[PDB]
C-alpha cells in the first residue's frame, strides 16, 4: 500500500517515460483476454475470401451448400453488413 | 526495367555535376593547398592511428536490435491470417524479448559510454 | 534476358571485392554492393521483401564494422586493391575465375564444373502460375506468427542469449 | 531426430516445414505438389534403402520437376539446331512466332 | 516585415508544383485519359496482358466495350 | 474514425475479392485454352524442325507418367520473340 | 562578336563571385569582435549575401582581423594558402594593415602583408562596422572589375 | 516517359536552391535580420548566385585523400537523394511500390554511407570523427526508426506508399499516432542532421565535421543533397500524417494541399534550427536508447492488439 | 519416355468474348449470379480433372453462356453500362466505391428491365 | 541454370577468403559475414523458384543466426584489440606452446 504509492511516486518523479511505456506495454498485453471484439477479428479474416471455393460434386444428403449463390443456405455475414 | 532507367539517370545526372566542376573551374596546386586541414598548423601525423570507440558495447547490440527487427517486419501481412490468437502471443512476445535485453543491457550499465 | 545473369556475374566479382583482403572496408565495398545486386538477383525472381531486407540489415550490420575498421582495425597505411601484390594476385585470379565459365557457359551451356547445369539463361525457370492477390514470398515471411510458433522462439531466446553474450565476453571482469 | 520428442507427446515443433505438400498459407500450391505427393506416399513406411529401387519412377520425375534440367536440355536441343539452320537457311518464322 | 518571406515560398510552392500534376498529365497522357493502371498482384497484372491483347492495337490503355461483341 | 472506416475498407476489399472470384471460371477458361493451343503451336512447328536429328519422338512424354503437368514455360516461350519473353516472364516484376 | 560573347560570360562569373563569397570566420583580436557587430542583425552580413564558413577549403575572401605575431605567422600563411582560387584577403584595422599600435613590438610582423597578398586595407582602430562593410563592397566592386576570361581571349 | 523523369528531377533542384534562400532568409527575420536581398529582388536571384560560384569555384583533392573514395561519395549522397524522389505517393507515383517505406527506409540507411565515407577518404581528424559521429547517429534513429514506420502504417493495411492516401481519407493520420509522429518528427530530425542533430557536421565543435577537404562542386552535389534529403523525408512525414484528399478527376487539388502541408513543416525545420542548441551525440544516442526504444516498443504493441483490438484490420489492397 | 496429347486447333477455338477488364468486372457481380452453372460446372472439371485438356467442352460452354449474357444486357440496356465501365476504366484500381451513382443507374435497368 | 553457377562460385571463393588469413583476422571476419550472403541469395533462389511458401521461412532465420555469429564474432575481435592492440592473426599465436 504505502510502499508501492510511494515507488509509483518515484517512478513518476525521476523517469515518467518508463513507468509510462511500462503502462501502455502493461496493458496491452491482458485487453487480448477482455477483447470482445477479437472473435470478430477472427471472423473478419475467415471472411475475406482469397483463394475461389471450387464448388462440390453433390452426391445428395448436403442440405447446407446450396445449388446457387442465391439460396438463403449456407455461410452468411451479415453481421459485417451490420458492422 | 522503369527503376532502372530512373538509376542510371540519378547517377548519370550526378556525374556530370562532378565532370565539369572538376575541369570548367580552373586548376592550380601547389602541394600547401593539398595538404590536409589541423585548424591552421600541421597534424601529428596520422588520421591512420585506432581511434578506438567509446562506445562499442552499444554497438553490436544494434545489429541484433536491427536483426529482430526484420523479424518483425511481416507484421502488416501478419495481421491479415485466420490465426490471430496465436500472432498476437508470438508477436507480443518478440517485443517483450527485445525489451527484456534492452533491459538487462540497461541495468547491467551498458548503454552509458564506457569509460 | 541480360541483367539476370549480368547482375549475378557482378555478385561473383562483387564477391572477389572482400575474398582477396583489401582494406577491410574496400572489402566492405565488395560486399555492400553484391548485397545491392544481391537484391536485384531474388528481386527479378519476385522476392522484393527478401531483397530489401538484405538491403535493410546487412547496412545496418554493415554501418558498425567500417568503424571497428577504422577504430581499433586500421593500419597506418590502409590496404588497397593495387598496393600490395598478393591481394593484386587474389584480385585477378578473381577475375579469370569466372571468366573461362562463362565463356564456357555462353559457348557451350554444358558446363560440368562440380554441378551439372545447363546454360539456356535463366528466364526459363520461372513459372506461368498466378498469384491471385496474395504474394507468395510476403505471405510466406508474414507466417512467422502463425505457423512460426517454436520457429519463432528459437530465434527470439537466441537474440536475449545473443546481448548476454555480447556482454560478458567483452566486460572483462 | 534422434530423440523423436516429436512424436512422443504427439504436438509439432518443425514438421510444418519439412516436406513441400504440407499445409500452406491459404492453400498456395508448391510447383511440383502432384510429383512431390506421388513420391512420399509411394515410400511410405517402407523403408529409407527399401524405397529406391521401387519408388523411383515417382522420384526422379519429382526431382526432374524440381530442377527440370533434362526439359531445358531438350530446349538446348531445340534451341541450338534452331540457330544452326535458320542461319543457314530453310527455316522461316511462321508469323505467330515473331509477332 | 515576414511578407517578403512569402516570394521565397512563392516560387518554392510553385517549383515544388512541378512534379506533381506531371507525373498525373504524362500518366494520363500515355494512358489516353484514363489513369495509369496500377497491378500489385498478379490478377492486375495478368489482366493489363489481357487488355493489351484483345485491344488489337497493343495497347493496355484502350478497351473495348459491348460493340467490341456482335 | 480509424475502426470505422478501416471496416469500410475491408468492406470495399471483400466486393473486391468477390468481382475477382466471380471473373475467375472465364479467365481461367481463357489461359488454359491460351497455354494448349500454344503448346501445340510448338509441336506443329516441332513437326518441321526435328528432321536432320537421328533420333527423336515428336511430342514425347516429358516425363514417365502420363498425368498432365503445368507447363515449364521455357516450352511455352522458348521460340518465341524477345520482346514476347520480357513481357510476360520478367514482365511484372520490371513492370511498375 | 567574340568579344561580346566573354564579356558576357564575363558578367555572369563575378556577379555570382561577388555576390556569393563567402568570408572566413577567422578572428585575432580586438577587429574580430567588431568584425561580428556589423554580422549583428544592425548590419546584417548576410543581407548582402554572404555567410561564414570555417574550413579554408570552404570560405572565398580571408578576412584578417586583429594584431599578427611570429607565432601566429606560419598558421595564418597556411590556411591563407589552404584557400582555393579565387582567393582574396581584407586587412582589418590598424595593427593587420601594418605594424598598428604595436608595429615596434618585437612579437608583432608589421604588416599581414608581409605574409599574405592583400586585396583591400580597410583602416580605423577598431573600423567601425560601417567601415569594413564598405571594405566588403569595394571588393564587391572590384571583383565587378576584372577581365579574367576577358584577357585570356585576347590573350 | 523520360520527359516524366525530367520534371521530377529539375524542379528539385531548383526548390533546393531556393531552400537556401529561405535557409538564409526566413532565420534572419526570425533573428532580427533582414536575410539575403540586394541579390534580385528580396534574394530570389541568390539560389542562382551561389550555384554558379560554387560550381567555378576551384575543386581541391587533398593530398592525402584516396581519389576514388573521395568522388564516389559525393556521386552516392546527391544521387540517392535524387532518386528518393521517385516513390512518393504525390498524387501519382512515379513507381507504385508494394514496399514504399522499405525503398524509403532502405537507401536512407545508404545515404548515410556517403557521409560515411567522405570522413576518412579527405583523411584528416576533423573529418574523421565527424564521419564517426554519423556511426553514433545512425547507431541511434535506425535502431528505432524501423519500429516507428512499423507503427503508423500498421493500420494502412501494407507497406505501399498509395494506400496512405485512402487509409488517412476522412482525419489526418496524427490524430490516431500523434505520440508516434512526436517520435517520427524528431527522428527524421536526427537523421537530415539538422542544428539539435547535426553532430556530422558540428559546425562549433569540429569546423565542419565530414565537409572539411571538400570544396566547390562537391560541396554543390553535397549541398544538394543533404538540402534534397530534409524536403524528401519532410514530405515523407506529410504523407505519413498529414495525408490530404485526392479526388481522381481533379489529382491538382491533391498537389496544392500536399505541397503546403510539406512547406509548412519544413518551415518548422528551419523553425527548430534558430531556437534549440545542439545534442551533444553522446546523449543523442542515450537519450534515443533509454526513453526513446522503450516507449516505441510499448505504442508499438499498442498499435499491432489494437486493430485486433476492435476488429479494425485494415486489408493489404 | 511416352505420348503427350493435345486437342488439335480446331476444336479449341470459341467465340472468344472480347471485351475489356472493366466491363467484366463491372458487370462481374450480376455475371456471377446467373451465369454460373456453366462456370460452376467447368471446374469441378479443372478440379477434379486436374487437366485442362479434359475440360474444352465446358470451356466453351462458359465462355457461349457469357456471350449470352453481354448479349442480353447490349440488347436492353447498352447506354447505362457505358457510364458505368468508362469510370470503373478511370479508376486506376477499378475501385467500386468511386462508381455508386453509375452503379445504381446499372442495376435498376436489369433489376426491372430484365 | 548459370545464375546458380554465379552464386555457388561466390560460395567458393568466399570459402577460400575465409580460410586464408593474410593480414588481420577483421578481413576474414567480414568474409564469413559476406560468405552467408551467397548463402542467402542461394537459398532464396530455390524458395522462390520452387513456390514452396512456408520455407520462405529460413532465408530470414538464416540470417538471424549468421550475423549473429558475426555478432559474438566482432565483438570477440574487441577482446583481442585489447590485449593485444592489433587485429593481427600472425600476432595472434601467443599459445605457440
Ligand atoms: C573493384 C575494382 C577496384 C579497381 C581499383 O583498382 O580501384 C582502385 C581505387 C582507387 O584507390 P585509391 O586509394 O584512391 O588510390 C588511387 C591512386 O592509386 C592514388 O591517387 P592518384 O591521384 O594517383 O589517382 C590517379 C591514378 C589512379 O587512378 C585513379 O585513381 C582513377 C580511378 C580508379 C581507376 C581504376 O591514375 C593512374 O594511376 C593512371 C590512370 C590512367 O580503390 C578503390 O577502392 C576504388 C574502387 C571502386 C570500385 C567501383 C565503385 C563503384
Ligand atoms: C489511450 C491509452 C494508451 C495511450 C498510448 C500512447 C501513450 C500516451 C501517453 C504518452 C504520450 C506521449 C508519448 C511521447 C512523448 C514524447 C517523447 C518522449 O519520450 O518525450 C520525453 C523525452 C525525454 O526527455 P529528456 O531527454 O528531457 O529526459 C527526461 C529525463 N529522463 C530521461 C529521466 C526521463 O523527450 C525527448 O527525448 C526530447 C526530444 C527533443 C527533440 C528535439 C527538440 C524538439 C523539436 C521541436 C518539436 C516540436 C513538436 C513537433 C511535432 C511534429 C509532429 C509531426
Ligand atoms: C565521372 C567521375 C569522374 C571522377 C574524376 C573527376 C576529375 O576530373 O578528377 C580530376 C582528374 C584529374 O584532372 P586533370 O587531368 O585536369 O589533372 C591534371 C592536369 N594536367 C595533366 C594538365 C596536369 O580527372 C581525371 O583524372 C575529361
Ligand atoms: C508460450 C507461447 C504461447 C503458447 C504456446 C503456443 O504458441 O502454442 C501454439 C500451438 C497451439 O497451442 P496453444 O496452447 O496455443 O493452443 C491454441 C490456444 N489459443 C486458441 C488460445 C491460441 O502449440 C505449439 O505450436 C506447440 C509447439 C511450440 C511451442 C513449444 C513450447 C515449449
Ligand atoms: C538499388 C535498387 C533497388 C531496387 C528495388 O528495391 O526495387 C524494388 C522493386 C520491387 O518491385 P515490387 O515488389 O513492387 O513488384 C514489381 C511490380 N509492381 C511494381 C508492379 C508491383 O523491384 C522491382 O520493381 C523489380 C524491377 C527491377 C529488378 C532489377 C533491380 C536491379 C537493381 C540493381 C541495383
Ligand atoms: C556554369 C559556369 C558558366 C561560366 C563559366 C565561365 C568559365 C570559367 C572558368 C574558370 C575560370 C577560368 C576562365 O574563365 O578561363 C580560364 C583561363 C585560362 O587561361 P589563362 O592564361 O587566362 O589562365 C590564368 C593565367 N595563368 C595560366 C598564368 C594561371 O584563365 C582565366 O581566364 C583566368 C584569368
Ligand atoms: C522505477 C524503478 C526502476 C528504475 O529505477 O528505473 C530507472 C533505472 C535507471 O535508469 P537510468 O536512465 O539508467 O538512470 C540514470 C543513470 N543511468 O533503470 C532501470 O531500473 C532499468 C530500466 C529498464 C527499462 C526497460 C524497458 C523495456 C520496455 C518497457 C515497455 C514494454
Ligand atoms: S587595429 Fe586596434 S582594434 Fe584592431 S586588433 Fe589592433 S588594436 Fe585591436
Amino acid at each position: 500500500a504505502g510502499r508501492i504509492a510511494s515507488f509509483l511516486k518515484n517512478a513518476w518523479a525521476k523517469e515518467p517515460v518508463l513507468v509510462a511505456s511500462f503502462a501502455i506495454g502493461g496493458l496491452a498485453i491482458i485487453l487480448p483476454s477482455l477483447s470482445p471484439y477479437t472473435n470478430y477479428a477472427i471472423r473478419i479474416n475467415r471472411a475475406t475470401p482469397y483463394n475461389y471455393p471450387v464448388p462440390l460434386r453433390d452426391d445428395g444428403n448436403m442440405p447446407d451448400v446450396p445449388s446457387h449463390p442465391q439460396d438463403p443456405q449456407g455461410p452468411s455475414l451479415e453481421w459485417l453488413k451490420n458492422l | 526495367m522503369n527503376i532502372m532507367l530512373t538509376l542510371l539517370t540519378n547517377v548519370t545526372l550526378a556525374s556530370l555535376l562532378v565532370l565539369i566542376a572538376f575541369w570548367l573551374p580552373q586548376l592550380n596546386a601547389y602541394s600547401e593547398k593539398t595538404s590536409p586541414y589541423e585548424c591552421g598548423f600541421d597534424p601529428m601525423g596520422s588520421a591512420r592511428l585506432p581511434f578506438s570507440m567509446k562506445f562499442f558495447l552499444v554497438a553490436i547490440t544494434f545489429l541484433l536490435f536491427d536483426l529482430e527487427i526484420a523479424l518483425l517486419l511481416p507484421l502488416p501481412w501478419a495481421s491479415q491470417t485466420n490465426n490471430l490468437k496465436t500472432m498476437l502471443t508470438m508477436a507480443l512476445f518478440l517485443l517483450i524479448l527485445l525489451a527484456a535485453s534492452l533491459a538487462y543491457e540497461w541495468t547491467q550499465k551498458g548503454l552509458e559510454w564506457a569509460e | 534476358m541480360y541483367i539476370a545473369f549480368i547482375l549475378s556475374t557482378i555478385f561473383v566479382i562483387g564477391f572477389v571485392g572482400f575474398s582477396s583482403k583489401p582494406s577491410p572496408i574496400y572489402g566492405g565495398l565488395g560486399l555492400i554492393v553484391s548485397g545491392g545486386v544481391g537484391c536485384g538477383i531474388v528481386l527479378n525472381f519476385g522476392g522484393s521483401f527478401l531483397g530489401l531486407m538484405v538491403f535493410l540489415i546487412y547496412l545496418g550490420g554493415m554501418l558498425v564494422v567500417f568503424g571497428y575498421t577504422t577504430a581499433m582495425a586500421t593500419e597506418m597505411y590502409p590496404e588497397v586493391w593495387v598496393s600490395n601484390k598478393t591481394v593484386f594476385g587474389a584480385f585477378v585470379s578473381g577475375l579469370m575465375m569466372e571468366f573461362c565459365m562463362v565463356y564456357y557457359a555462353l559457348k557451350e551451356e554444358e558446363v560440368e564444373i562440380i554441378f551439372k547445369f545447363n546454360g539456356l539463361g535463366d528466364w526459363v525457370i520461372y513459372d506461368t502460375g498466378d498469384s491471385g492477390f496474395f504474394s507468395e514470398e510476403a505471405m510466406g515471411i508474414a507466417a512467422l506468427y502463425s505457423y512460426g510458433t517454436w520457429l519463432v522462439i528459437v530465434t527470439g531466446w537466441s537474440l536475449l542469449i545473443g546481448v548476454v553474450v555480447i556482454m560478458e565476453i567483452t566486460r572483462g571482469n | 531426430p534422434f530423440f523423436d520428442v516429436q512424436k512422443r507427446l504427439g504436438l509439432d515443433l518443425d514438421r510444418w516445414m519439412t516436406i513441400q505438400s504440407a499445409e500452406q498459407p491459404h492453400k498456395i500450391p508448391g510447383r511440383c505438389h502432384a510429383f512431390e505427393k506421388e513420391w512420399i506416399e509411394c515410400a511410405h513406411g517402407i523403408g529409407g534403402i527399401r524405397a529406391e529401387k521401387e519408388c523411383k519412377i515417382e522420384f526422379d520425375d519429382f526431382v526432374e520437376c524440381l530442377l527440370r534440367q533434362k526439359t531445358m536440355k531438350r530446349l538446348s536441343a531445340i534451341k541450338r539446331q534452331r540457330d544452326k539452320l535458320i542461319k543457314e537457311g530453310k527455316y522461316t518464322p511462321p508469323p505467330h512466332h515473331l509477332g | 516585415m515576414w511578407f517578403e518571406i512569402l516570394p521565397g515560398i512563392a516560387v518554392m510552392a510553385a517549383c515544388l508544383f512541378i512534379p506533381g500534376m506531371a507525373t498525373a498529365h504524362i500518366h494520363k497522357f500515355t494512358n489516353g485519359g484514363k489513369e495509369k493502371r496500377v497491378a500489385h498482384f498478379s490478377y492486375q497484372w495478368n489482366l493489363m496482358e489481357r487488355d493489351r491483347c484483345i485491344s488489337g492495337v497493343n495497347r493496355y490503355h484502350v478497351t473495348k466495350g459491348l460493340e467490341n461483341i456482335d | 474514425s480509424m475502426m470505422k472506416w478501416n471496416r469500410e475498407r475491408r468492406r470495399l476489399q471483400i466486393e473486391d475479392f468477390e468481382a475477382r472470384i466471380a471473373l475467375m471460371p472465364l479467365f481461367q477458361a481463357e489461359k488454359d485454352r491460351r497455354v494448349l493451343q500454344m503448346l501445340r503451336e510448338n509441336l506443329e512447328e516441332e513437326a518441321i524442325i526435328m528432321k536432320d536429328v537421328p533420333d527423336w519422338k515428336v511430342g514425347e512424354s516429358v516425363f514417365h507418367t502420363t498425368r498432365w503437368v503445368t507447363p515449364m514455360m521455357g516450352e511455352l516461350y522458348g521460340l518465341r520473340t524477345n520482346e514476347e519473353i520480357l513481357s510476360a516472364t520478367y514482365g511484372f516484376i520490371w513492370y511498375t | 562578336r567574340g568579344e561580346y560573347v566573354v564579356a558576357k560570360l564575363d558578367d555572369l562569373v563575378n556577379w555570382a563571385r561577388r555576390s556569393s563569397l563567402w568570408p572566413m570566420t577567422f578572428g585575432l583580436a580586438c577587429c574580430a569582435v567588431e568584425m561580428m557587430h556589423m554580422a549583428a542583425p544592425r548590419y546584417d552580413m548576410d543581407r548582402f549575401g554572404v555567410v561564414f564558413r570555417a574550413s579554408p577549403r570552404q570560405s572565398d575572401v580571408m578576412i584578417v582581423a586583429g594584431t599578427l605575431t611570429n607565432k601566429m605567422a606560419p598558421a595564418l600563411r597556411k590556411v591563407y594558402d589552404q584557400m582555393p582560387e579565387p582567393r582574396y584577403v581584407v586587412s582589418m584595422g590598424s595593427c593587420a594593415n601594418g605594424g598598428g599600435y604595436y608595429h615596434y613590438s618585437y612579437s608583432v610582423v608589421r604588416g599581414c602583408d608581409r605574409i599574405v597578398p592583400v586585396d583591400i586595407y580597410v583602416p580605423g582602430c577598431p573600423p567601425t562596422a560601417e567601415a569594413l562593410l564598405y571594405g566588403i563592397l569595394q571588393l564587391q566592386r572590384k571583383i565587378k572589375r576584372e577581365k579574367r576570361l576577358r584577357i585570356w581571349y585576347r590573350r | 516517359f523520360m520527359i516524366n523523369i525530367l520534371s521530377l528531377i529539375i524542379p528539385i533542384l531548383l526548390a533546393v536552391a531556393f531552400l537556401t534562400l529561405v535557409e538564409r532568409k526566413v532565420l534572419g527575420y526570425m533573428q532580427l535580420r533582414k536575410g539575403p536581398n540586394v541579390v534580385g529582388p528580396y534574394g530570389l536571384l541568390q539560389p542562382i548566385a551561389d550555384a554558379l560560384k560554387l560550381v567555378t569555384k576551384e575543386p581541391l583533392r587533398p593530398g592525402t585523400s584516396s581519389i576514388s573514395m573521395f568522388i564516389i561519395a559525393p556521386i552516392l549522397g546527391l544521387s540517392l537523394a535524387l532518386t528518393m524522389w521517385v516513390p512518393l505517393p504525390m498524387p501519382y507515383p512515379l513507381i507504385n511500390m508494394n514496399l514504399g517505406v522499405l525503398f524509403m527506409l532502405a537507401m536512407s540507411s545508404l545515404a548515410v554511407y556517403s557521409i560515411l565515407w567522405s570522413g576518412w577518404a579527405s583523411n584528416s581528424k576533423y573529418a574523421l570523427i565527424g564521419a564517426l559521429r554519423a556511426v553514433a547517429q545512425t547507431i541511434s534513429y535506425e535502431v528505432t526508426l524501423a519500429i516507428i514506420l512499423l507503427s503508423v502504417l500498421l493500420m494502412n493495411g501494407s507497406y505501399t506508399l498509395s494506400t496512405l492516401i485512402t487509409t488517412q481519407e476522412h482525419i489526418w493520420m496524427i490524430f490516431t499516432s500523434w505520440p508516434l509522429a512526436m517520435m517520427w518528427f524528431i527522428s527524421t530530425l536526427a537523421e537530415t542532421n539538422r542544428a539539435p542533430f547535426d553532430l556530422t557536421e558540428g559546425e562549433s565543435e569540429l569546423v565542419s565535421g565530414f565537409n572539411v577537404e571538400y570544396a566547390a562542386g562537391p560541396f554543390a552535389m553535397f549541398f544538394m543533397a543533404e538540402y534534397a534529403n530534409i524536403i524528401m523525408m519532410n514530405a515523407f512525414t506529410a504523407i505519413l500524417f498529414l495525408g490530404a484528399s485526392h479526388d481522381p478527376h481533379t489529382p491538382e487539388l491533391y498537389t496544392i494541399n500536399f505541397v503546403l502541408k510539406t512547406l509548412a513543416l519544413t518551415i518548422t525545420f528551419l523553425w527548430i534550427r534558430a531556437s534549440y542548441p545542439r545534442f551533444r551525440y553522446d546523449q543523442l544516442m542515450h537519450l534515443l536508447w533509454k526513453s526513446f526504444l522503450p516507449l516505441t516498443l510499448a505504442l508499438c504493441m499498442w498499435h499491432i492488439s489494437l486493430p485486433i483490438m476492435t476488429a479494425s484490420i485494415p486489408p493489404q489492397s | 519416355p511416352g505420348i503427350v496429347e493435345l486437342p488439335t486447333l480446331e476444336d479449341l477455338k470459341v467465340q472468344e468474348v472480347k471485351v475489356s477488364s472493366s466491363v467484366l468486372k463491372a458487370a462481374a457481380h450480376h455475371y456471377g449470379a446467373q451465369c454460373d452453372k456453366p462456370n460452376k460446372e467447368f471446374m469441378l472439371c479443372r478440379w477434379e480433372e486436374k487437366d485442362p485438356r479434359r475440360c474444352l467442352e465446358e470451356g466453351k460452354l462458359v465462355n457461349q453462356c457469357a456471350l449470352d449474357f453481354f448479349r442480353q444486357i447490349k440488347r436492353h440496356c447498352a447506354e447505362p453500362f457505358t457510364e458505368y465501365w468508362t469510370c470503373i476504366d478511370y479508376s486506376g484500381l477499378q475501385l467500386f466505391r468511386h462508381c455508386r451513382k453509375q452503379q445504381a443507374k446499372f442495376d435498376e435497368c436489369v433489376l426491372d428491365k430484365l | 541454370p548459370l545464375v546458380y553457377m554465379n552464386i555457388i562460385m561466390a560460395f567458393a571463393i568466399a570459402l577460400a577468403g575465409l580460410l586464408m588469413y593474410r593480414s588481420h583476422l577483421m578481413s576474414s571476419l567480414l568474409c564469413l559475414e559476406g560468405m552467408m550472403l551467397s548463402l542467402f541469395i542461394m537459398s532464396t533462389l530455390i524458395i522462390l523458384n520452387t513456390h514452396f511458401t512456408l520455407a520462405n521461412m529460413m532465408p530470414i532465420i538464416l540470417l538471424v543466426f549468421a550475423a549473429c555469429e558475426a555478432a559474438l564474432g566482432l565483438s570477440l575481435l574487441v577482446m583481442v584489440s585489447n590485449t593485444y592492440g592489433t587485429d593481427y592473426v600472425q600476432n595472434l599465436n601467443l599459445l605457440q606452446c
